[PDB]
RNA sequence: GUUAAUGUAGCUUAAAUUAUCAAAGCAAGGCACUGAAAAUGCCUAGAUGAGCCUCACAGCUCCAUAAACACCA
RNA sequence: AGUAAGGUCAGCUAAAUAAGCUAUCGGGCCCAUACCCCGAAAAUGUUGGUUAUACCCUUCCCGUACUACCA
């Protein structure tokens, strides 16, 4: 019974057009969402600030090594 | 000198207490 | 008339509630928060949060209508103010950012009254099972702090409050 | 005491991970609802740029008197192509995992759109009967805590599960066979408590011979008609 | 000095005597962006053949919706009966545990649960980085 | 198999070839209608448990619901 | 007792467009102080009602004022 409420409409009278956009979460999971732009898919970036200094240093070395060979 | 009614009163069946539990009319028709 | 047997046939004020009028000076949301009955939980807030306006409201209506069929008193069906976050993604081979997209959050709250302790398992079972897609159900207590988010901010007091401290 | 033996059973349930497929009727109406949205809506900013191309192209056809030839760089059609190429290149997971193909009724990655109820095999009287996890009630312990203790008694488990208050959700009374039936222990009373599995799973030591996860459709096969009836009462179909 | 404190105390009470304003919901208030910006669809043409199948389909949707309510209402009916019959049955055998099972036990709330996603989270996925700015147009007023 | 209660739609009316104009009323649903409910407009779905008896009163029985003696880990 | 009548920056006044002077705080001039020049801060006795407030009314409180006579 997970499809008993999703079938609906934007109940308004003066609304801009919306397009189906498959938004992927931080992990690989995705949820179907209506969005202003007709873009097909969008990804949620990682909040690097939340990481601790030892966690930040872990993420600092990954990208620098990845960009290098 | 109050007298006793000769029969059942019109609105005495419903319970005065717990008004919210009783469903209302919600309509004029 | 008093002595007639048909006295009080026109009594109606005991049928409807008193319905205290919202006085101009006495206008206040006086809510007697009930807490911890023998089998009746306190006032609860069903916070439904979703990214899509249409999907969030559609499930909000289902919760409100389900309560009426189940004889669950609904005090209010208000809506928490929306929050908009600017999604910025990082640019590859670089460090400077760029505006990726503008995603918003929509929250709908269906405040409910006390329910029997037995019905708590049954009622919540229907709710969480019917979460359509990505709707973040959150059944929390109705504390004043959870209700403070609906109001505005008052920097005029904060100017005084900071100096008071 | 009482002749009946008090037992606290745990009805551990896995919430579905993926949205269930739309029925054929719902597919037709979903198209209709989406179609009505476009008809009753206004022109979005992207749709405005669709006419913006028409505004410029019409000038490039007849009104070749434009003041500025710089204009923009990208096009509305081009922008959609930019996101389309990324989306087509990008790949997602599979709704039907390898567990469904292999019919591995132990892993939690099977039937992501369904509900799995934990079943374990217990040997009583030299007979193996699949049943819900359960434990015996003890003095100074509530019936709900008996089901709570049953989760901790599982073989090498790290699962965290939210329970549902303290009231029960079902009952099942059975009497021992007359061979071993006595006045001291006439039978036992099994009480079921529902819980939602948040996170965690069993280790790799024992999987096939310890526990299985099935839905209500195939729940009856592993059970027996007497025990089956009471389980299906409180199990909400989903 | 001491009089200045008196006014500060009085200024506190004066602001207290005012109403607690509520933030208007901008979702229900359409901005001036869509206020007659030439963004009107052309006069919609409805085929007669499309209309008859559209209306006829809605009749089945009404019937199908009633089917969902019937099973759901029957499902909650059985679930309520199953729990109610076990609670009363146990009360006779174990009155002490019945009181524990009926009293309000704060072991349920909060019950924060999320909904299922379209796809399961893939294994070993590394999303890119970035930052989340929150504009959230502020609304501060004074009296 | 056996022992004791009940079976017009969700409740309930008339009815139950007892006679009569007739299977009714309220609930329960979809859509539209400032945003929730509610009103309002348009609009969807329908049962006389089963047979026998009586044919000019209506009940017995059957079956089923459902409890019990009672198969059970 | 009754009646009359007033509260405004620390202080005193004028307006309700809350201003002016002084005091207070900071800086300059001088060997130092004061004068002087420059800059800043500061309030409507109290409660309630006055579309909403303020000058108004009301409540509370302080203090001011007149009269209390014929036998
Ligand atoms: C089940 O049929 C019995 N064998 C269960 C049992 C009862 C008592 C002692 C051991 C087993
Ligand atoms: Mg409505």
């Amino acid at each position: 019974d997970c499809n008993r409420a999703l079938l609906t409409r934007l109940h308004r009278q003066t609304y801009a057009r919306l397009y189906p956009v498959l938004l992927v979460k931080q992990d690989g999971s995705t949820i179907h969402i209506r969005y202003r732009e007709p873009r097909r898919m969008l990804t949620m970036p990682v909040d690097l600030d939340s990481l601790s200094p030892e966690e930040r240093r872990a993420r600092f070395r990954k990208r620098e090594a990845k960009f290098k060979e | 000198r109050r007298a006793a009614p000769l029969g059942p009163m019109p609105n005495e069946d419903i319970d005065v207490s717990d008004l919210e539990r009783l469903k209302k009319y919600r309509s004029f028709d | 008339y008093r002595s007639k047997p048909t006295h009080g046939i026109g009594r109606y004020k005991h049928l409807v509630k008193a319905q205290e009028p919202k006085k101009k000076k006495g206008k206040v949301e006086v809510r007697p928060i009930n807490l911890g009955t023998d089998y009746e939980y306190g006032v609860l807030n069903i916070h439904l949060i979703a990214y899509d306006m249409a999907l969030a409201e559609s499930y909000a209506q289902y919760v409100h209508n389900l309560c009426n069929h189940l004889a669950i008193k609904v005090e209010e069906s208000y809506a928490m103010p929306t929050k908009t976050m600017e999604v910025l993604q990082l640019q590859e081979q670089g460090s400077k950012m760029f505006l990726d997209a503008v995603l918003t959050t929509h929250e709908r709250v269906v405040q409910i009254s006390g329910l029997s302790a037995t019905f708590a398992e049954i009622f919540l079972e229907i709710i969480h099972s019917n979460l359509p897609e990505g709707v973040k159900l959150s059944v929390r207590e109705h504390t004043e702090e959870d209700f403070k988010g609906r109001f505005k901010a008052r920097p005029e007091l904060e100017e005084l409050l900071a100096k008071l401290n | 005491s009482s002749p009946w033996r008090l037992l606290g059973a745990l009805c551990l349930q896995r919430p579905p991970l993926v949205t269930k497929p739309l029925t054929p009727l719902q597919e037709e109406m979903a198209d209709l609802l989406q179609q009505i949205e476009i008809e009753r809506s206004l022109y979005s900013d992207h749709e405005l740029r669709a006419l913006d191309e028409a505004q410029q192209l019409a000038k490039k056809k007849s009104d070749l008197y434009e003041e500025e030839d710089e204009q923009n760089i990208l096009l509305a059609q081009d922008l959609e192509d930019m996101w389309e190429q990324k989306f087509l290149h990008f790949k997602l997971g599979a709704r039907l995992t390898e567990a469904d193909k292999k019919d591995d009724r132990t892993s939690l990655h099977r039937k992501l759109d369904r509900n799995l109820i934990l079943l374990v095999r217990e040997k009583l009287g030299d007979q193996d009967i699949w049943m819900l996890p359960q434990s015996d009630w003890q003095p100074g312990e509530t019936l709900r805590q008996t089901a709570e203790r049953t989760l901790a008694t599982l073989s090498e488990n790290n699962m965290e599960a939210k329970f549902l208050g303290n009231a029960p959700c079902g009952h099942y009374k059975f009497k021992f066979p007359q061979a071993m039936r006595t006045e001291t222990s006439l039978g036992a009373k099994v009480f079921f408590f529902k819980a939602l599995l948040l996170t965690g799973d069993f280790s790799q030591a024992g999987k096939k011979g310890h526990h299985v996860w099935v839905s209500k459709e195939e729940l009856g096969d592993y059970l027996k008609p007497k025990y089956l009836a009471q389980v299906r009462r409180f199990l909400l179909d989903l | 000095d001491q009089a200045a404190k008196d006014r500060l105390k009085k200024r506190i009470r004066r602001l207290e005597k005012a109403s607690q304003e509520l933030i208007p919901i901008e979702d229900f208030i359409t901005p001036v962006k869509f206020l007659n910006k030439e963004r009107q669809r052309p006069p919609v043409e409805l085929p007669f053949e499309e209309s008859e199948r559209r209306a006829l389909l809605l009749k089945r949707w009404s019937l199908y919706k009633q089917r969902e309510h019937e099973m759901e209402r029957s499902a909650i009916r059985s679930l309520l009966e199953a729990q109610e019959e076990a609670l009363q049955e146990l009360r006779l055998s174990s009155p002490e545990l019945h009181a524990e099972a009926t009293k309000r036990d704060p072991s349920l709330f909060p019950f924060e649960r999320q909904g299922p996603d379209y796809t399961p989270p893939i294994s070993d996925y590394q999303p890119p980085e970035g930052r989340y700015q929150d504009i959230t147009k502020v609304y501060t007023q004074v009296e």
